């Protein structure tokens, strides 16, 4: 966790003291933090979309998520993997990060695979590693 | 929102998102919605199922003004089986549940008709 760089980040997105959702979470993942729809929804029922400095660092610690490993996230991932071999298919994977969750475009989820491994069979364990980091 | 959005959802399952889907489990999925072809209309796929054919033959084939036609039989509609004698002629012709059996009947909820199955399963979907 970087302290300095999370006021910096703020009064940069900042607009007439309070700051966007979309910024806030733009703000999130540039520290290192991963908001997901139910973290980004949680603080909509609080506020509004605009939120002073305040609300946002209640903001950054829905965006923690400490209890996060390798077979915390897999329990889609492994759902799907029948042929027990670990390996997986991109097109496979591909498909899994699309229709749910997190609406991850075709170019989103297939771009993030070929930069990962270039091979077809990537093991999603593996996967987790670099992701998470 | 559609069916549209849906079908492709169907597809990611039974195939267990593969690309080139079984024959035999394209034939799962395509009952689930309500579709049954002819002995000769079943000869007339093709030997790779895809996404791509799959979605065509979703539009084509699917009833959309009454999604599940083929559970009505007006003899076996209106009548009323027990919840037992039902699960006898389910246990002696099944070709797949093993367990899920018990659930298909929460779906539902002694004395069952086509009507309200079709129309229970119109929600699942």
């Amino acid at each position: 966790v970087d302290e300095s760089d999370v006021r910096i980040y703020f009064n940069e997105k900042s607009s007439g003291g309070k700051i966007s959702i979309d910024n806030a979470s733009y703000n999130a993942r540039k520290l290192g933090l991963a908001p997901s729809s139910i973290d980004e929804k949680k603080i909509k029922e609080l506020y509004g979309d605009n939120l002073t400095y305040e609300q946002y660092l209640e903001y950054l610690s829905i965006c923690v998520h400490d209890k996060d490993n390798v077979e915390e996230l897999i329990k889609m991932f492994a759902h799907f993997d029948n042929n027990c071999t670990g390996y997986l298919t991109k097109s496979q994977m591909k498909n899994i990060l699309t229709t749910w969750g997190d609406a991850l475009t075709d170019q989103e989820a297939i771009d993030a695979l070929n930069a990962f491994s270039s091979e077809d069979n990537i093991d999603y364990k593996l996967f987790c590693e670099d992701i998470l980091q | 929102s559609d069916m549209e959005e849906k079908f492709r959802e169907a597809f990611i399952l039974f195939s267990s998102c593969s690309d080139h889907i079984e024959m035999y489990k394209f034939f799962e999925l395509m009952n689930s919605f309500g579709i049954i072809l002819t002995n000769d209309e079943k000869a007339a796929l093709p030997n790779d199922i895809n996404m791509d054919y799959w979605l065509n033959f979703a539009k084509k084939h699917y009833n959309y003004e009454q999604p599940f036609k083929h559970i009505n039989n007006e003899q076996n509609t209106n009548v009323q089986i027990k919840i037992d004698n039902f699960l006898g002629i389910m246990k002696a012709l099944d070709t797949r549940l093993t367990e899920s059996d018990l659930n298909i009947l929460l779906q539902i909820t002694s004395t069952l008709n086509l009507k309200t199955v079709s129309q229970k399963l119109t929600e699942s979907i």
